[PDB]
């Protein structure tokens, strides 16, 4: 996923994501899956780069970004997350 | 007894914006000018035809967003551009406010041949520089 | 734009009106505003309106073309 | 993290005709407000630093034109009010710079002019003798 | 003593705007413009 | 949808000079000399004496763009001078403020 | 008045810089310092001097027909028009003047 | 209230490293006056009103000193003075007749007393006339009494510097010379003059009794010279430009007697600038006002 | 009853201390509050008071900010455009050495101004200025030339200044310039037989 993200990033390939819903769509899956499967520091400077900035998060999304912070047991950020929800 | 857009004391309750409350000695002095252009500097022209067009924008930006104006326009010109910015109030849904900002841009470039751009500052109520 | 007396051709090469062309073409010359197309146009048009008088002018003896 | 892989650039192309030699640019640049042109001037000289332009500064006189209307709709013709339109300068010289960079200042600093602030840009043109005047043709 | 005179640099009409928008990302903080 | 009937009138007679301009321009230039023989003076005296009357430009007024105030305009700004008050107070024309000193 | 020499140099000068090569008087000078401008009427503050009314007050009303322009000096305008024919002011048919 | 206050200050401190950031500069050094001029030339303000520009100080000097209620939770107020109304002005008062006592027990031309506005702002209290007459009255009691350095000290805190108002070059030659400018009316004149000389002046490389024809004119040439006797010791070049005959002979007064100054001695400088040689004239035109026939002249009253 | 919308806090607050300004302001933009993190404020204070916040302050949306043209903005520019320039001839290191190898000045002026319409009559306006000296000319050729030029050649500094402003476009009275040049010289060159009247 990052060797997509960055073949989309060089160059003008950010034109080709495609319209607002492929778009969403497309950051949605991102954001899951760095979720997912990266450590919670990176994960936390994802979620600030890309959100708002790229898409609005959906409620499954935040769900699993909750997830994986009980994992790393920062729960510290949990607050602010529920703001961000807000 | 000097009349001239001046807000004159009735009983002290009357709230005033801060450019309703200065009188026009105080232009320069202590407000700037609602529009900036390079039509009446030293030897420049068609300061006519651009003191229509801001005549116009008001009182088309008044009439297209009904009671939505806080406070008065602001009109900078930079090259063939038009920046009209606006504070206005929290009244009507951001919905309403986006369509009406598309098409004030849209027919404003039609209609004076320039990139017309539309900044809005929203407030939630019109702010009080003082009472009178 | 300026050296317009290759259009004075169709005008008397001397007499009183071709100083009064010649006065015309340098006022021409010295004007910026106008695209070459209209002030051909003026000189065209002084030519059809002297044509349309040469009785006037053949009778103060200024001939004409 | 979300920074570009890759930055895509725009295209100088080197043309074979010689550029343009400019003696002087002398950008004059007129407002109604000294902050703004002080603030212009700053922004200019700054640019012009980093750019390697040689740039001097100065304030021509300003010109301050005033005139008169009736202050009643009727009569009271004793009673007046006096307005007047206040115009700021700043010329900027600029020596001896090519034309391409003569061009791309000129852009940088005019797509930033602020709005209140004409400015008039005086081009030197550095020119050879033609042809026909090097030797006399008789 | 020979004075040398540099070749004309062009672009496009857009070339300048391009150049400096390469020089600013994307706003984390803003909602898109 | 002009103020008055006044500025119709007006707008008028500038459209005909506006139309007329050339002509007269043409006709005056063969009048206003003494090259020409006197006849063909006299003959053109008489041609643009025939014009339009409305096409002369001198019975162009400069009325005010807003008002249709004959008096008191200021060319540069072409508004009767109650009206260039009117937006100049209220700080809506750039740069003119009052004058002290 | 200048000497021949001085009178011919100003001539070939005069030819060089487009002037009148052959001597002429004010009054028909007139005729040069005519062309040599746009005429009065010609010129952009003249036939351009008013901002086309009708184009402005037609769009406005035809916008606040639209609904998207509200002109609250016309719904001013409007409520006493109703107002004063609810009292009886109503103008006639024409050709039909109360005065005979 | 204080704890906006406080939020103001934490807000202050903020703005301040963000703008340390946007101008590229150490946020730890960066000075109060290195914000005002990132605000100068971020926000750019032509306005004449100083107090009308946009500013970001810090709270203490934005908001007024006038703070919130003088009194905590329990609502006792902090000073005892506070039901004076008038707690820093009694106080002070206070603080001076203490002084004044202590004195009693142990026992004027660089500097005024600060107007009754600056005392307002000094105290952030309003006062009145009578007030600020007796503040003064006992304070020049205090400095009339064998005042120590504490009150001396007490004193200049309320003390404000009266507002009271030369070089000597050498030519390629050697020849020591000073240079001097003056105005007079719309004329302005720089002059040259060398410390040995035979009495020979120069005004824009024509002598002076053929540039200035009038005697009135050589007589005020003649004034500085002669007032300090040194007719026919110095020899003199000066350019003046503008104005009339009159303005350009007192502007060339005026900077002879400026550059003069640089050879006579300092009573002599002193004893110039009370004969009035050294004053740059104020008196210029006065514009005409509308609706009069002058600048005073008024139009002829109809006659009724 | 319909819900009725709260705005957000501004994004200034999720803003860092040390982020990248530029990046907030790449273009001219007016100013907005929940943009700038700076507690700036404007307008002339009432009695015991202090100056408006920036939230709806008009004279600050007044004021043509140059927050899009920070230092740090600048020097970033200036470095993306330095690929665009183009060296200055070392050689002509003085006005000097410029006069010695191009002896030809033209002065043109471009004027830029707020509005739909760009043009502007002045513009076309040319200056051609020649020292005579860096000409090659004889003594009888100066001579007539002077007398021919009457005006435009000031002895004082023997600059011959041409200025052409008769052509609409100002190519065209480039052209014209040049052209009278070439004319000048020519004739200036040329011997007439009524020169002998001399």
């Amino acid at each position: 996923a990052y060797q997509v993200h960055g073949l989309l990033k060089t160059g003008d390939n950010w034109k080709f994501i495609g319209p607002d819903q492929h778009r969403n769509f497309y950051y949605s899956k991102f954001f899951d899956l760095i979720c997912l499967m990266e450590q919670i520091d990176v994960t936390l400077k994802w979620y600030e780069d890309l959100i708002p900035s790229a898409y609005f998060p959906h409620s499954q999304t935040m769900i699993h970004l909750l997830q994986a912070l009980d994992v790393a047991n920062r729960l510290e950020v949990i607050p602010k997350i529920w703001k961000d929800s807000k | 007894k000097n009349r001239a857009a001046r807000v004159r004391v009735s009983k002290g309750d009357k709230p005033v914006t801060y450019e309703e409350a200065h009188a026009p000695h105080y232009i320069a002095h202590r407000k700037g000018w609602l529009s900036l252009h390079t039509g009446n500097l030293d030897g420049e022209d068609h300061a006519a035809e651009r003191t229509v067009e801001d005549v116009f924008l008001r009182k088309f930006m008044w009439g297209t967003f009904p009671g939505c104006l806080a406070d008065q326009l602001v009109l900078k010109r930079r090259g063939n551009q038009l920046e009209i910015c606006a504070v206005v109030l929290r009244q009507l849904s951001p919905h309403k406010y986006y369509f009406l900002v598309g098409y004030s841009e849209t027919l404003l470039s039609y209609f004076y041949k320039c990139p017309v751009r539309l900044h809005l500052q929203t407030v939630p109520s019109k702010v009080v520089y003082k009472y009178l | 734009h300026i050296f317009l007396e290759k259009h004075l051709e169709s005008f008397p090469k001397q007499g009183p009106i071709r100083h009064f062309m010649e006065l015309v073409t340098c006022g021409l010359s010295k004007n910026p505003y106008l695209s070459v197309k209209q002030k051909v146009e003026h000189i065209e048009w002084f030519r059809n309106y002297f044509n349309e008088k040469k009785d006037i002018l053949k009778e103060s003896n200024i001939q004409f073309n | 993290v979300d920074v570009p892989k890759d930055l895509t650039k725009p295209v100088v192309t080197i043309s074979d005709e010689p550029d343009i030699l400019y003696k002087r640019l002398s950008v004059l640049v007129k407002g109604h407000d000294k902050a703004v042109l002080d603030s212009y001037e700053y922004f200019a000289v700054l640019a012009a630093k980093e750019l390697g332009i040689s740039i001097k500064v100065h304030e021509p006189p300003r010109k301050i034109e005033r005139f008169t209307l009736l202050q009643s709709v009727h009569i009271y013709k004793k009673h007046r009010v006096q307005y007047e339109m206040r115009t700021l300068y700043r010329c900027l010289e600029l020596e001896h710079l090519t034309g391409s960079t003569a061009d791309v200042y000129l852009e940088y600093i005019q797509r930033n002019l602020p709005e209140g602030v004409a400015m008039e840009v005086t081009k030197t043109q550095l020119e050879q003798l033609p042809e026909h005047i090097k030797e006399p043709i008789w | 003593e020979e004075v040398v005179i540099p070749k004309k640099k062009t672009w496009d009409k857009v070339a300048v705007l391009q150049a400096l928008a390469s020089t600013v990302n994307r706003d984390t903080t803003a909602v898109p413009y | 949808h002009y103020v008055d009937w006044r500025m119709w009138r007006d707008v008028k007679r500038r459209k005909m000079a506006y139309e007329y301009a050339d002509e007269r321009l043409r006709i005056n230039s063969l009048r206003k000399n003494t090259i020409l023989p006197k006849i063909l003076q006299d003959v053109a005296d008489e041609e643009i004496a025939a014009l339009p009357r409305d096409s002369c430009p001198v019975r162009i007024r400069n009325r005010c763009v807003m008002t249709s105030r004959p008096r008191g305009v200021k060319r540069r700004w072409r508004l009767s001078r109650i009206v260039f008050r009117h937006l100049a107070d209220h700080g809506q024309l750039s740069g003119i403020q009052r004058a002290t000193w | 008045s200048l000497s021949e020499y001085a009178f011919r140099m100003s001539r070939l000068s005069a030819r060089l810089f487009g002037e009148v090569t052959r001597p002429t008087n004010s009054k028909s000078m007139k005729v040069v310092k005519l062309f040599s401008e746009l005429p009065l009427a010609k010129k952009k503050e003249t036939y351009d001097w008013y901002p086309n009314h009708h184009t402005y007050a037609e769009l406005m009303q035809t916008l606040r027909f639209l609904g998207l322009y509200r002109d609250e000096h016309q719904d001013f305008m409007d409520e006493q028009k109703r107002l004063k024919k609810l009292r009886g002011k109503e103008k006639p048919k024409k050709g039909e003047g109360k005065r005979a | 209230t204080e704890d906006f206050i406080k939020k103001q200050i934490e807000e202050f401190n903020i703005g301040k490293r963000h703008l340390a950031n946007m101008m590229g500069e150490d946020p730890e050094t960066f000075t109060q006056e290195d914000i005002d001029r990132a605000i100068a030339y971020l926000f750019p303000s032509g306005l004449f009103e100083k107090r009308a520009r946009p500013v970001m100080k810090h709270p203490e000097q934005i908001f007024p000193r006038q703070r919130a209620i003088q009194w905590g939770e329990d609502g006792r107020p902090f000073h005892y003075l506070f039901y004076t109304g008038k707690q820093s002005y009694y106080s002070l008062m206070h603080d001076v007749y203490g002084m004044l006592l202590n004195l009693e027990k142990h026992q004027v031309i660089g500097s005024r007393w600060l107007i009754k506005e600056e005392l307002e702002e000094m105290l952030v209290e309003k006062l009145s006339d009578l007030d600020y007459m007796q503040f003064i009255r006992l304070l020049e009691k205090l400095l009339t009494s064998q005042c120590g350095a504490a009150e001396e000290e007490f004193v200049q805190r309320f003390r404000r510097s009266v507002t009271l108002e030369e070089p000597v070059q050498y030519d390629e030659q050697g020849m020591a010379f000073s240079k001097s400018e003056g105005k007079r009316k719309t004329a302005k004149a720089e002059a040259i003059v060398y410390k040995h000389g035979s009495g020979r002046i120069k005004v824009n490389g024509i002598d002076y009794q053929l540039y200035f024809p009038i005697t009135q004119d050589r007589e005020q040439l003649m004034f500085p010279f002669h007032f300090v006797d040194r007719l026919g010791k110095h020899d003199v070049t000066c350019t003046v430009s503008g104005g009339g005959r009159s303005a350009q002979a007192g502007a060339i007064r005026l900077a002879m007697a400026k550059a003069l100054c640089s050879f006579v001695t300092e009573d002599e400088v002193e004893w110039m600038r009370q004969a009035g040689l050294l004053t740059t004239d104020p008196r210029v035109r006065e514009r005409k006002k509308p609706g009069q026939e002058g600048a005073r002249r008024k139009f002829t009253w109809k006659k009724r | 009853r319909p819900p009725r919308r709260k705005a957000l806090p501004p994004r200034t607050e999720k803003m860092a201390v040390d982020q990248d300004w530029p990046s907030v302001y790449p273009v001219a933009a007016p100013f907005k509050p929940s943009a700038v993190p700076l507690p700036v404020r404007m307008g002339y204070p009432v009695k015991k008071g202090v100056p408006m916040a920036k939230e709806g302050n008009l004279e600050l949306l007044k004021i043509p900010n140059f927050l899009h043209l920070t230092p740090v903005a600048i020097k970033k520019h200036c470095e993306a455009l330095k690929d665009f320039c183009t060296e200055w001839p070392a050689a002509l290191d003085s006005d000097e050495k410029c006069e010695k190898h191009f002896p030809i000045e033209i002065d043109s002026t471009d004027y830029v101004s707020s509005g739909p319409s760009v043009r502007n009559p002045r513009a076309r306006v040319v200056v051609l200025r020649v020292k005579l000296s860096s000409l090659n000319l004889d003594d009888h050729a100066k001579k007539k030339l002077i007398k021919l030029v009457g005006e435009r050649y000031c002895k004082t500094t023997d600059v011959l200044t041409i200025k052409t402003d008769r052509c609409p476009l100002r190519r065209q009275n480039y052209d014209y310039a040049v052209y009278l040049l070439t004319v000048l010289y020519h004739e200036s060159w040329n011997t007439e037989e009524w020169e002998k009247s001399k």
